[PDB]
């Protein structure tokens, strides 16, 4: 039914090349290496319409994650809480061409 | 939790000699099981037997004739020296004549009497009459 | 009979009485352990691993035909996890009801079964412990646990 | 001199015999040689069988065993023809370590592969090549003495019915235990 | 009973017992050769799947799990071997 989005990125911080926090996605999302932008539920409005005004321009595709940032930051592996997560190169994983 | 396939292999003979029945299946396998029923068909107290060989560990499948009155284990396996052989036979064997008390020595398994004629001793196991 | 209940239930494998075979299948270990590891780069466990070249490339089972383990041709080529999967899915599920248990103080019966499986997963650990494919200690605290399994 | 080069050692007329017929099967050529330049054996045993032949047992090294094993159909063919009178089978030279004692001691302490039980096992499915073995049973019998029972399938049953008394002979020549076979229906 | 030959049991009483308490376990599962209609690749598929097991290409169904036996998909062709 469904294979997790957690599970998927365990794959990319193991296999693939991310980064984490607003200044840098921003960094590489200017840069255009960006493919994918996860954005926490808790990040505040402003900032989500920002990153979402980037990425139209980008042509990037944004995943919203039913979650904050406290639960992304663990889901990435992490003992600290972050809002906002660049994926510039997927491994093994499959996430560009899944149903995201 | 098996704790004594040996004990579980004697009661399972034990019920089915009891019962009349004429063969056996035992699981699981192991070599002392094997010299216990080398010891019991050579002094005849049970036929021949054949032992199935899974990969796993094992089951024995004997025939027995009948004649068979008790076999018996001894948990916990005491330790026994050469001078006390002759009251555990007392105790538990029906008479001075008959019934055989096996033992596990560095010599090997075998019986208390060829355990006297090679005056060494060792750990009990069980007993068969 | 099962370790934390009653049941007596014994479905599983009843593997064959042989070392080899199939004739039929004539592929290679070393094709076949080539898909192995692709697919543990897709991070995937021994378990689902089997279980998919079962159901699909012919495969009895790689202990039979390779002369090895799953988990000792991960370890061999790199890929094997810091832990096993045992603790692994333990942990996913003690976590879980970790969750539920925030937002629900009153189900009595997750408590419960929360005991059962990190007393699983306490003396699994000292069985791990034991054979030092673990730092010594170790010992799992369910309050950093999540990042650990995530 | 591919004849006193093929074993790797230098008796004997038998064995150089045996060579100069991989000679002639390497002068087949195409598909033979190709597979069969690389396959060297060490040693050859002749012993009886109960009716009017012999048996041949040709030992192996063991890293050469898969393509003796690729074949085992083709050269015993041709080496039965040949070499008549005779019932061909290839084997493995297989070190058996002894289980330490208290007295005898050895570091490099003692592989599954090279104890006893498990060369005799391997040994056997060596002989039998095809017809992989899918039941073994043993009667202790009550004069003390023990038999084995191999339970063997029914596919390929056909390139052996004929050699069974003589494998037995052959297993109880080297090991000393007995041996029976059977086909379930 | 009081006497029969527990080695040589019928094959129907060991048929119908169960996989592990016959006299040597052993699977009562198989293997498959399949292939669609559609297509003429062919698949090695177990019996008791737990998968949505595809063939090589059209990315379509061979059979879809179940409990115990897969259930194979639409007419198709399938041998036991
Ligand atoms: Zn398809």
């Amino acid at each position: 039914s469904q294979e997790s989005i957690n599970q998927k990125l365990a794959l990319v911080i193991k296999s693939g090349k991310y980064t984490l926090g607003y200044k840098s996605t921003v960094k590489s999302l200017r840069q255009g290496k960006s493919k994918l932008i996860i954005i926490a539920a808790n990040t505040p409005v402003l900032r989500k319409s920002e990153l979402e005004y980037y990425a139209m321009l980008s042509k990037t595709k944004v995943y919203y994650f039913q979650g904050g940032n406290n639960e992304l930051g663990t889901a990435v592996g992490k003992l600290f809480r972050v809002g906002v997560v660049s994926i510039l190169e997927a491994g093994d994983s499959d996430i560009l061409t899944t149903l995201a | 939790t098996r704790s004594s396939v040996l004990a579980d292999a004697l009661n399972a003979i034990n019920n089915a000699e009891k019962t009349g029945k004429r063969q056996v299946l035992i699981r699981p396998s192991s070599k002392v099981i094997i010299k216990f029923l080398q010891v019991m068909q050579k002094h005849g107290y049970i036929g021949e037997f054949e032992y199935i060989d899974d990969h796993r560990s094992g089951k024995i499948v004997v025939q027995l004739n009948g004649r068979l009155n008790k076999c018996g284990v001894i948990s916990p396996r005491f330790n026994v020296k050469i001078g006390d052989i002759e009251k555990w036979t007392a105790n538990l064997l029906p008479a001075r004549q008959f019934g055989y008390v096996i033992l596990t020595t560095s010599a090997g398994i075998m019986d208390h009497e060829e355990a006297r004629r090679k005056h060494v001793s060792g750990k009990i196991l069980g007993f068969v009459y | 009979g099962r370790m934390h209940s009653a049941g007596k239930g014994i479905s599983s494998s009843a593997i064959p009485y042989s070392r080899n075979a199939p004739a039929w299948f004539k592929l290679s270990s070393e094709s076949v352990i080539e898909q192995i590891v692709k697919y543990a780069r897709k991070g995937l466990t021994p378990s689902q691993i089997g279980v998919l070249l079962r159901d699909a490339h012919g495969v009895t089972q790689a202990r039979v035909i390779t002369g090895n383990k799953i988990m000792r041709i991960l370890k061999s080529n790199g890929l094997a996890p810091e832990i096993p999967e045992d603790l692994y899915y333990l942990i996913k599920k003690a976590v879980s009801v970790r969750k539920h248990l925030e937002r629900n103080r009153k189900d009595k019966d997750a408590k419960f079964r929360l005991i059962l499986i990190e007393s699983r997963i306490h003396r699994l650990a000292r069985y791990y412990r034991t054979v030092a494919v673990l730092p010594p200690n170790w010992k799992y605290e369910s309050a950093t646990a999540s990042a650990l399994v995530n | 001199a591919p004849q006193a080069k093929i074993l790797s050692q230098a008796p004997t007329e038998l064995e150089l015999q045996v060579a100069q017929a991989f000679v002639e099967l390497e002068n087949s050529s195409p598909e033979l040689k190709a597979e069969l330049r690389p396959l060297q054996f060490k040693s050859i045993r002749e012993i009886d069988v109960a009716g009017g032949k012999k048996a041949l047992a040709i030992f192996v090294p063991v890293p050469s065993l898969a393509g003796f094993h690729k074949v085992q159909t083709k050269l015993t063919r041709e080496l039965e023809k040949k070499f008549q009178d005779r019932h061909v089978i290839f084997l493995a030279e297989r070190r058996i370590l002894p289980k330490p004692s208290r007295t005898s001691r050895q570091v490099q302490k003692r592989p599954r592969s090279r104890t006893l039980t498990a060369v005799h096992d391997k040994i056997l499915e060596d002989l039998v090549f095809p017809t992989e073995i899918v039941g073994k049973r043993v009667r202790y019998l009550v004069g003390g003495n023990k038999i084995q029972k191999v339970l063997l399938d029914s596919k390929d049953v056909q390139q052996i019915d004929y050699k069974l008394e003589s494998f037995q002979a052959v297993y109880n020549k080297l090991t000393g235990k007995q041996i029976v076979f059977e086909i379930p229906s | 009973v009081l006497v029969q030959d527990l080695l040589h049991p019928t094959a129907a009483s060991e048929a119908r017992k169960h996989k592990l308490k016959t006299l040597v376990q052993g699977p009562r599962s198989y293997f498959l050769d399949v292939k669609c209609p559609g297509c003429l690749n062919i698949t090695t598929v177990f019996s008791h799947a737990q998968t949505a097991v595809t063939c090589e290409s059209c990315s379509t169904i061979l059979c879809t799990p179940t409990g115990g036996k897969a259930k194979l998909s639409e007419g198709t062709s399938f041998r036991r071997k």
